[PDB]
């Protein structure tokens, strides 16, 4: 079914992860940053692949999945917009996110 | 409260007060959170005079440049229907004017 | 939102090239570049400004990342005047930094080329106010003014800092990071310009002295 | 409605019959289990309302205050228990018995169909509520406060009942649906005028009105814990649904009528979140923002647009929540210092590490962070006095401003800088505070997940 | 890697890091010089920017101050 | 990791190291209890300077009215020790 | 520009208005005219897409570089005659209208100067 | 105990995502709306089978 | 010599440009011993609570209540209705709410005015 | 799918076309696009299948209600309090049906709008315009009502803009 | 931070104290060393050649007019240490600091661990219960009757007595707590 609008979707969903791990016996240990990091990192690789489709066919999409309440003729729903902004800022964000957790393994090493 | 001498002993070392000694009405408006009052290398009405004419200058040349503005020595650009008519909205059934385009 | 852009860009370059803290210096540069992308959509080229946010991410968290280099290097110090002779105390370092300056300041062919150099090209020719123009190439020599002072005082001449050296960058984390945001520095320009559709039409023909008008700037 | 209003009498005589130690415990069960019941009532039609009987009948508008206010017993018993520990048991008993009588009152004002029933509801609601401030507040104050919440209100709804009787001499009823369904405009005539200013100057007062929120801070601050929490979170929401009730009958009068209370609101919410910034006492930090909060529903109510309302019904449940967490937070530094001025006790998060998460979270839902409901009210009310006039946007934005500031300094000085160094009584938070602090915080979460049960009958 | 420190000496290097610079400094400049060889129109301009002065008025139609 | 941990040993060597670098001192004629003024016969501007020296080697600031007092060696040792939580 | 430093400074009444352009009429100077002629249909422009910028009279090699440049997705530098095509066709496009700026320039400054010297000749 | 990382934080959330996608958003009109792809001069459409004619006749200005 | 440094009330005079701690007197000397005096007694009382093994709670500080009193319950029975605080008052309580309502009545009424001439473009205006 | 009726919210034929390989080079998405298929869309479809099964063996129904026509407002007596009740209940449904209507253009704007591209200013004319009569007809029936609002507040208006449309008319007739 | 302040400062202690700003500012516009060693030395030079005046009058007249120059000719951004009271590090580990009397409300489960330091905790609690009444004491005989005059305290002078007021100078919690 197009995996466009699925991977667009599990590229934001798995970085709610570790925020729901938080709670768990990962965060108590030394190894939460790694964590962290390594799935930033995969959250970048997975994202590579809708860019990738798009740099082929121009492939667009809006993803309106939970109708959160209508007014009386206003529906205000939970929509994803990925056009060519989004799918390319995302695996820079990504990216970038990835440099810097790894550099602040490092730098914030005695907090 | 940020003009108190930050090497001695406050007995609260935050708020550089101490125990027991007056406090100023508007003590929560000078908590060093907030409104200083310490003295500047630039005196005050100086630094009043330069950020105004600065500002003042920018706003009055940003109104000559609008008035004479920049532009290349070229034409407007030329578009094939009709200054694309129906591109632009539509509206195909009021036949427009003619819009030519001649070569040279 | 020209004009806002073009006073944004040209004060804070202009604040920028008299600080002490390496910080405030690339703070003032990232506000700056902030500036320039809102002449950017000033002129009705939107596609442009994002094209120059994708680009700056790379380099400008780059410097950043060499500057918290320098700082956790030298015991937590922040001020350049006590930076003294880093480039062959720290040099993977002072290569990061070298080449993230270089791409700031649109240097031919790298990932800050392929957008800054655009900008300032359109707005060159297009139909706009002229003190903004102005103050874009303006702030435009102010960018490299500054990346000098940085590199300059951090780098070059003698030691000023305390006697007890404790410089060590050598750490695969921080060496890792900061190789791979140097690659996406150098090539991520070329590669992305070269796999987007065109939405924008290309200016094609200009005077040579007007083509080169960034270039020569950064050069002064 | 009985199976609501019956077990609540219930808990009167439970209470008076329970052992020495176990009054506390049964109260919560069955307050807690009463609050379930009362649950129910979300079940809402799209057409008409609930009507139950002659007497009693269920809104869109009144059920979220029903639930609101059978879940706000259990958490004042909880606050309570702490500082009534050395009481005797008959006077512990007499405590609860005030809370029950309230809770009872507050249930049948909230369903009554007909206008004196409602009327005499509403005042019999002040009696439990003078007693509790004046007999178990701490300093000397409180009798003043006492009386400042006594005739305040009196002197706005004296006049109401005169016009309410006289109402049912012309048109021969105040059942709220014959009043609907037979509505006729009022006609610009000085009557008229003084009719409408007798029907909204109670409801105004208790709201309260900017110019007219004296007794307020002196209520609030002096008051008891359980005080508080019941004046801040209900006992204000009833001028907003008295007035939500009663603008049926005042068009098109209303139309002109008013601008002197639309200005009073939007400059006195600038003023008093102006006030917040320079406060001393914590307490009346948190009663001044309850005032500009209400403002802001005076404003939506005045209006009249559904939108309007929408936002009104949300921001009333929302900053009911809100205040009553806030009250809750003061009170534990309160008990821990006995000192209700802000800059006392400093660097708390050091010191009460999930204390300070809790402040975190009440500071960041009292200045309207997206998508919580306090902001969903707070926008839509902001929206709908866009299209009443384009310039409320400069007001409104004002505030929004000064509110978030204020806020973040209560937090700033309460939970950041250093440690006071002479206090040395800080104790670890208890397991009561905390599930206090969980059971204000985690339905106003859940109600952001279905936000339809919280938006009123439009 | 463990390297202590000097105290007004010149500090440790290891031959790992000077490596790394030496080749990404490197590998920049190759890359510079690899573009500018092959996309030298990128920076020098492609096409010749006209002399406006030099159009005859036969192409540009205006008639000979007469009409 | 971060710096080492220093110890009154390495702080006293230090303090004599940058003393033995100043041109007015004997280094032979100085001891870890040579008074400034007595001893060393140095006059005040050379005890700021000593002081300022002392700052630039250990990378922190000496108030004015605790720098006055230091007159020997050991009590800028001792004021370092005490300033840095130095026990051994 | 020194198209700029001209109007600003010099006369204005011999300089053409980029905003009013042009006063003369196309077949003013001309014997005849060909029609500028247009090779990508509306629908083609439509169906690609383009955008109303760039549906210009060089439309059809943009089409064809953006065609290309699918049928060649990860070679992505398998498109320069496309690419150069488009640009030659952009820049005769530029070309043409410096020449009419030119042809606005000399037609004001020459029908000025005819008319003030008809004017000086009936004012002997 | 090696790849097991890429099992329980990509393959079971995007099975989750593909399911609630493919049998529940996609159950309603509207939810999800593609831009619709570019037609070009000498493609052929899948569904119909239709090509789509040249474009007229380059001039050739080689 | 030097361009002066002019004080104001929000970047106020450095101690070592104030013309009064060049110029001292012997009264001075006693003024300042007699402040330290003060200092010194309640900074010794403190201490001596401070350090108490037996003390647990808050040392209260009289300072502190009275700043607040004073900022709070003392305001009232110190106010006399004068000139000043009647104009301040007037003005401050009166003239923001009759401008904001002659703002808000004009841009009303012209809005009003607008619609009845049918000419305000209302076009998709559903929601209200 | 089936789920909802295609002339409520009609799409075009959806016309795409067929790959055009240019190059040797193999490509990345159809190989990625390949692995998704075999390692996402095939266990998804397998718990469909089983769902789907289970869903079977247990087939049970839900009905839409049906409302007759009661007297509109306009047929009651001044103080007849039941028919204006059943009168009130019938135009508060027909306004919430009303909503709906609206919402339904909307979507179908919304849609249109992202569908064509970089040609929704023309490819979109007739969502356009089908969008502008709902909401005219819309603003005329409920706009300005307020809260409070009921169905005899709803019949002064039209009374009122009926009163309006007729003193123009005999106007212009005179004219 | 550590000394009690007297009443004053005298004419020395403000000389010295505008010769170390002046100096430091100095460093602050002579960012390279050898710059700033020549410029010291002519600063030294200058201050030191008005040294032997006997007339106090002209010597406050001089140190006014210095300060008046140093007011004009002050660096905007001068040089601070990072844990100076403007520096970028001042109050960065005050977050991490914990009084000691937190650990009386540890529970007894945390208190199982660590119970060597716990006994010598209980040591250090019962030294300073046994010396608190001789620290008042020997504050009450030594202060004169008119109340203390400075903040200067006594030290320990029997046999086995402890500096007055020693318990929360001495338990600091740390420069690097955590
Ligand atoms: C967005 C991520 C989504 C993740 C998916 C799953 C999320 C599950 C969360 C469930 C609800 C949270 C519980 C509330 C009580 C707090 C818990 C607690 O007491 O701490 C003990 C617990 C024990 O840790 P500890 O070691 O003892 O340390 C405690 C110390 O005191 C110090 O502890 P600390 O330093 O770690 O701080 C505690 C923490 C906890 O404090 C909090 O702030 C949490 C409460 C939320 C803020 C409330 C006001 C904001 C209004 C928005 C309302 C959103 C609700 C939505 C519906 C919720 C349904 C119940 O605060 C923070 O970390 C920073 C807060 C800044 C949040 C900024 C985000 C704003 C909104 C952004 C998006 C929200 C909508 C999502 C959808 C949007 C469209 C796609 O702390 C934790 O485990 C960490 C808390 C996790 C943080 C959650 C923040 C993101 C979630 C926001 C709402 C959830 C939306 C879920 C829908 C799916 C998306
Ligand atoms: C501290 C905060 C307390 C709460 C605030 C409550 C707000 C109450 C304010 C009342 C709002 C308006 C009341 C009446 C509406 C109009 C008032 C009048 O000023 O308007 C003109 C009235 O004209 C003149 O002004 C006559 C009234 C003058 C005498 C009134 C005394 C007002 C002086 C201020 C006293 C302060 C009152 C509040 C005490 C606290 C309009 O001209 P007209 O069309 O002919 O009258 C309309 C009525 N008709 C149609 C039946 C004739
Ligand atoms: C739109 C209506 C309002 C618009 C804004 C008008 C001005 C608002 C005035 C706000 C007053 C708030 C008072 C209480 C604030 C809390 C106290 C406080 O902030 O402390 C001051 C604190 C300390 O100063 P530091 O330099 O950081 O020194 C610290 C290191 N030692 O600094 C601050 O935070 C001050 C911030 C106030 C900013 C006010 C000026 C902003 C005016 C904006 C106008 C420009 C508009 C831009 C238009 C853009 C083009 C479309
Ligand atoms: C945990 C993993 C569970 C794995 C097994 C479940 C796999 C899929 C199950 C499918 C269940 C059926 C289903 O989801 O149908 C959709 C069903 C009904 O459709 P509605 O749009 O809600 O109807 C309108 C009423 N509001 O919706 C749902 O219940 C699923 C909701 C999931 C939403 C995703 C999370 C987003 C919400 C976060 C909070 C947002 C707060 C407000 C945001 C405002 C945004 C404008
Ligand atoms: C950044 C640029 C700004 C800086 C500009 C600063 C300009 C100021 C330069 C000139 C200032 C002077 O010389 S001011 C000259 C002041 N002269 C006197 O006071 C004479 C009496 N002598 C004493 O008081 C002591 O000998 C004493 C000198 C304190 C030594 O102390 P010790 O021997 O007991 O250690
Ligand atoms: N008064 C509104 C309340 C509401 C709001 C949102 C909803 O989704 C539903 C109902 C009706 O209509």
């Amino acid at each position: 079914m197009n995996p466009f609008a699925s991977l667009t979707l599990t590229t934001l969903t798995i970085l709610t992860i570790p925020i729901m791990m938080s709670n768990s016996n990962i965060y108590k240990t030394n190894l939460y940053p790694n964590y962290v990091k390594t799935t930033v990192s995969y959250a970048f690789t997975l994202s590579l692949v809708p860019l990738l489709m798009f740099m082929h066919t121009g492939q667009e999409m809006i993803i309106s999945n939970w109708h959160w309440m209508t007014l009386q003729t206003v529906e205000l729903s939970l929509s994803f917009k990925m056009d060519y902004f989004s799918v390319m800022f995302i695996p820079v964000a990504l990216f970038v996110t990835w440099s810097i957790m790894e550099f602040s393994m490092w730098y914030m090493h005695s907090d | 409260q940020q003009e108190r001498d930050p090497w001695y002993d406050w007995d609260h070392p935050d708020l550089r007060l101490n125990w027991g000694e007056p406090i100023h009405w508007d003590l929560d408006m000078y908590i060093r959170n907030r409104v200083d009052t310490s003295p500047t290398p630039v005196s005050w009405n100086t630094m009043c005079k330069h950020l105004f004419g600065f500002v003042a200058f920018m706003l009055f040349m940003f109104w000559v440049g609008e008035i004479y503005p920049s532009y290349q020595p070229v034409g407007p650009k030329q578009y094939p229907y009709n200054d694309l008519y129906l591109e632009r909205g539509g509206d195909p059934t009021k036949e427009p004017e003619p819009v030519v385009h001649y070569e040279i | 939102t020209l004009c806002l852009g073009a006073i944004t860009t040209l004060f804070t370059a202009l604040c920028a090239i008299t600080q002490n803290d390496i910080k405030k210096i690339v703070a003032f540069s990232t506000s700056s570049q902030l500036g320039l992308m809102m002449v950017t959509i000033g002129i009705n080229q939107p596609h442009l400004a994002f094209l120059h946010i994708c680009m700056h991410a790379f380099f400008k968290a780059m410097l950043f990342m060499c500057s918290g280099s320098i700082i956790h290097s030298l015991n937590d110090e922040q001020d350049i005047r006590k930076m003294g002779g880093l480039y062959k105390a720290m040099p993977f370092t002072t290569t990061a930094l070298i080449i993230g300056s270089l791409a700031l300041t649109g240097m031919p062919y790298l990932t800050g080329f392929y957008s800054k150099d655009l900008i300032i090209e359109a707005v060159n020719m297009s139909y706009t106010n002229a003190w903004a123009l102005l103050m874009t190439l303006i702030a435009t020599s102010l960018t490299a003014a500054y990346s000098t002072r940085i590199i300059f005082f951090a780098f070059l001449g003698k030691p000023r800092f305390p006697p007890l050296v404790l410089i060590n960058e050598n750490n695969p984390l921080l060496i890792n990071s900061i190789k791979r945001l140097l690659i996406g520095s150098i090539f991520a320009g070329f590669i992305i310009s070269n796999n987007i559709p065109p939405m924008t039409v290309p200016n094609t023909t200009m005077p040579l002295y007007m083509k080169m008008t960034a270039l020569i700037v950064t050069i002064m | 409605m009985l199976k609501i209003i019956i077990p609540t009498t219930m808990l009167l005589p439970m209470t008076w019959m329970s052992k020495h130690n176990m009054i506390w415990i049964n109260a919560t069960v069955h307050s807690l289990l009463i609050s379930l019941i009362s649950l129910s009532l979300l079940n809402q039609l799209g057409e008409n309302s609930l009507n139950f009987s002659l007497t009693f009948f269920s809104d869109s508008l009144s059920a979220p205050l029903l639930v609101l206010t059978t879940w706000l017993l259990p958490l004042m018993l909880m606050a309570s228990q702490s500082h009534l520990s050395k009481e005797t048991t008959t006077r512990k008993k007499l405590y609860i018995t005030m809370l029950i009588l309230l809770q009872l009152f507050l249930i049948m004002t909230f369903t009554a169909t007909e206008l004196i029933l409602f009327y005499i509801l509403f005042e019999a609601t002040l009696v439990p509520t003078l007693i509790i401030i004046t007999r178990w507040g701490n300093q000397t104050e409180r009798l003043n406060a006492g009386l400042y919440f006594l005739f305040y209100t009196l002197a706005g709804s004296l006049p109401l009942l005169v016009a309410l009787v006289y109402i049912q001499n012309t048109t021969g009823s105040l059942n709220f649906l014959i009043i609907h369904y037979w509505s006729h405009p009022l006609s610009n005539s000085w009557s008229n005028i003084f009719m409408w200013l007798a029907c909204i100057m109670a409801f105004m007062v208790k709201m309260p009105l900017y110019g007219l929120h004296l007794w307020l801070p002196k209520a609030h601050v002096e008051a008891p814990i359980a005080g508080s929490m019941v004046l801040a979170a209900v006992l204000l929401k009833l001028g907003g649904y008295g007035m939500m009730r009663i603008t049926t009958i005042l068009n098109p009068l209303t139309n002109y009528m008013a601008y002197p209370f639309l200005m009073l609101s939007m400059w006195g919410m600038i003023m008093t979140s102006s006030i917040c910034l320079r406060q001393t006492d914590l307490k009346s930090l948190i009663a001044y923002s309850s005032v500009s909060h209400m403002a802001l529903v005076i404003v939506a109510i005045m209006i009249q647009t559904p939108w309007s309302f929408m936002g009104a019904t949300a921001l009333m449940i929302a900053h009911g929540l809100t205040s009553s967490m806030l009250f809750c937070l003061a009170n534990t530094n309160y008990e821990r210092v006995h000192s209700r001025t802000m800059i006392l006790a400093r660097g708390l998060q050091t010191l009460l590490p999930l204390m300070a998460t809790w402040w975190l979270v009440a500071s960041l839902t009292n200045l309207a962070l997206p998508p919580s409901i306090n902001l969903i009210g707070e926008l839509f009310i902001i929206t709908a006095s866009f299209s009443w006039s384009n310039i409320t946007i400069i007001l409104m934005g004002m505030n929004m401003m000064i509110t978030a500031l204020y806020s973040l300094y209560m937090l700033i000085t309460t939970q950041r800088g250093k440690y006071t160094h002479h206090i040395n009584n800080i104790k670890p938070s208890f397991t009561r505070e905390n599930a206090l602090m969980a059971l204000h915080i985690l339905p106003l979460l859940l109600l952001t997940l279905n936000p339809k049960m919280i938006l009123g009958p439009l | 890697v463990h390297i202590e420190p000097r105290y007004r000496q010149f500090p440790q290097l290891t031959r790992s890091q000077l490596i790394q610079a030496e080749f990404f400094s490197a590998t920049m400049w190759f890359w510079i010089l690899w573009r500018f060889w092959h996309d030298s129109d990128a920076v020098l301009g492609h096409f010749p920017y006209p002399d406006p002065s030099q159009w005859t008025d036969e192409e540009l139609g205006i008639l000979p101050d007469d009409e | 990791s971060d710096a080492p941990p220093l110890t009154l040993e390495a702080i006293k060597d230090r303090v004599l190291y940058v003393l033995k670098l100043y041109d007015k001192i004997d280094p032979e004629k100085l001891s870890v209890n040579s008074h400034f003024m007595k001893d060393l016969g140095l006059d005040s501007l050379d005890q700021v300077e000593i002081i300022m020296a002392m700052e630039d080697e250990f990378g922190f600031e000496i108030p004015d009215i605790d720098a006055e007092k230091l007159m020997c060696p050991q009590e800028i040792v001792d004021y370092i020790a005490d300033k840095k939580d130095v026990y051994e | 520009g020194a198209h700029l430093a001209r109007r600003y400074l010099g006369d204005a009444s011999k300089e053409p208005d980029p905003l009013r352009m042009p006063t003369f009429p196309p077949d003013y100077g001309f014997p005849e005219r060909k029609e500028r002629e247009m090779v990508a249909t509306q629908q083609e422009m439509n169906d690609a897409q383009l955008m109303l910028q760039q549906r210009d009279y060089c439309a059809h090699y943009l089409i064809q570089l953006l065609k290309c440049k699918r049928d060649s997705f990860p070679n992505f530098l398998a498109c320069k005659h496309e690419q150069h095509d488009w640009d030659y066709c952009e820049h005769l496009d530029y070309v043409k209208r410096m020449k009419e700026f030119e042809r606005e320039r000399r037609l004001l400054q020459r029908k000025k100067r005819r008319e003030q010297r008809e004017a000086e000749m009936a004012r002997g | 105990r090696h790849s097991i990382f890429a099992v329980t934080h990509v393959l079971i959330p995007v099975w989750i995502i593909h399911y609630y996608l493919k049998y529940h958003v996609t159950a309603k009109p509207y939810t999800v709306v593609e831009r619709k792809p570019r037609i070009f001069p000498g493609d052929t459409i899948l569904e119909t089978g239709e090509v789509i004619p040249l474009m007229k006749e380059f001039p050739d200005q080689h | 010599s030097f361009p002066k440094y002019k004080p104001s009330r929000l970047a106020t005079l450095p101690a070592t440009l104030d013309p009064a701690e060049y110029d001292i007197s012997p009264e001075t000397r006693k003024a300042q011993a007699e402040r330290l005096a003060i200092r010194s007694r309640l900074k010794r009382e403190y201490l001596l609570q401070y350090n108490d093994p037996n003390r647990l709670g808050v040392i209260e500080d009289p300072a502190l209540i009275r700043w607040t009193y004073a900022r709070s319950a003392n305001i009232y029975p110190n106010f006399r209705p004068t000139p000043k605080t009647s104009l301040l008052g007037a003005l401050f309580g009166i003239g923001p709410l009759f401008f904001w309502y002659y703002v808000f009545k004009t841009d009303r009424d012209k809005k009003e005015k607008l619609i009845q001439e049918g000419k305000l473009d209302q076009t998709f205006n559903i929601s209200y | 799918p089936d789920s909802w009726d295609k002339d409520v919210y009609p799409e075009p034929p959806r016309r795409t076309p067929a790959p055009a390989p240019q190059t040797s080079l193999p490509n990345p998405v159809t190989y990625l696009t390949k692995i998704f298929d075999l390692l996402v869309d095939r266990p998804v479809t397998l718990a469909r299948e089983f769902i789907e099964q289970q869903h079977a063996k247990n087939r049970y129904y839900y009905y839409h209600r049906e409302f007759r026509r009661v007297p509109d407002i306009t047929e009651c007596e001044e103080k007849d309090i039941l028919c204006m009740f059943e009168a009130e209940m019938q135009w508060r449904r027909d306004y919430k049906v009303d909503q709906e209507i609206v919402n339904i253009i909307q979507e179908r704007l919304k849609a249109c709008q992202q569908r064509e591209g970089e040609s929704y200013r023309q490819n979109c004319a007739k969502e356009l315009e089908q969008f502008t009569q709902v909401s005219k007809a819309f603003q005329d029936r409920y706009s300005d009502l307020g809260a409070h609002y009921s169905a005899r507040k709803c019949l002064a208006k039209q009374k009122q803009r009926m009163l309006a449309e007729r003193k123009a008319a005999k106007e212009a007739a005179a004219a | 931070a550590f000394s009690a302040p007297a009443a004053y400062l005298t004419h020395q202690q403000k000389v010295l104290r505008l010769y170390k700003r002046a100096l430091r500012h100095l460093e602050s516009w002579c960012v390279h060393r050898d710059k700033y060693r020549y410029f010291a030395c002519l600063m030294r030079a200058r201050f030191d050649e008005h040294k032997n005046e006997k007339d106090m009058v002209k010597a406050t007249q001089l140190l006014r007019q210095a300060e008046e120059e140093f007011w004009y000719g002050q660096h905007p951004q001068p040089y601070i240490f990072p844990e100076s009271p403007g520096g970028t590090s001042y109050e960065r580990y005050e977050c991490y600091k914990v009084p000691e009397w937190c650990l009386d409300d540890w529970h007894p489960s945390e208190k199982a661990m660590y119970p060597d330091y716990f006994a010598k905790r209980e040591q250090w609690k019962r030294l300073r219960r046994e010396s608190w009444e001789r620290e008042v004491k020997q504050l009450q005989e030594e202060t004169p009757p008119g109340g203390p005059r400075t903040e200067a305290l006594p030290p320990a002078r029997k046999e086995g007595d402890l500096p007055p007021l020693w318990w929360h100078i001495v338990t600091r919690p740390r420069e690097r707590p955590m």
